[PDB]
């Protein structure tokens, strides 16, 4: 039963960083949409590559 | 090696001399702005990204 109990908020924890990896996931859908905006693809890519 | 850079005072026609040797090896004279530009886009310029 404690096991359990720690496996539920372990589980809360992942659900957590999992929308805080979304969150920060959204925030390079904006910056790369921004950039590319800026010029297409970051600076096509180059950069990132 | 060398491709033969001039020294000299610049009162010549310079670029009746590069036409003369331009006809001398029938080639196409161009002139360009390379000198005095203090600025890297008419000698490099920098990568297509800006």
């Amino acid at each position: 039963l404690e096991r359990f109990e720690l496996d539920k908020r372990v589980a809360q924890r992942v659900k957590e960083q999992m929308d805080t990896n979304q969150r920060e996931y959204y925030l390079r859908e904006q910056m790369k949409a921004i950039q590319k905006e800026l010029g297409g693809e970051d600076g096509l890519s180059d950069l990132e590559a | 090696a060398p491709i033969l850079v001039l020294v000299g005072p610049p009162g010549v026609g310079k670029t009746s001399l590069g036409r003369s040797i331009a006809r001398s090896m029938n080639r196409k004279f161009h002139r360009i702005s390379l000198g005095g530009v203090r600025d890297e886009a008419e000698i490099r310029g920098h990568r297509r990204t800006y």
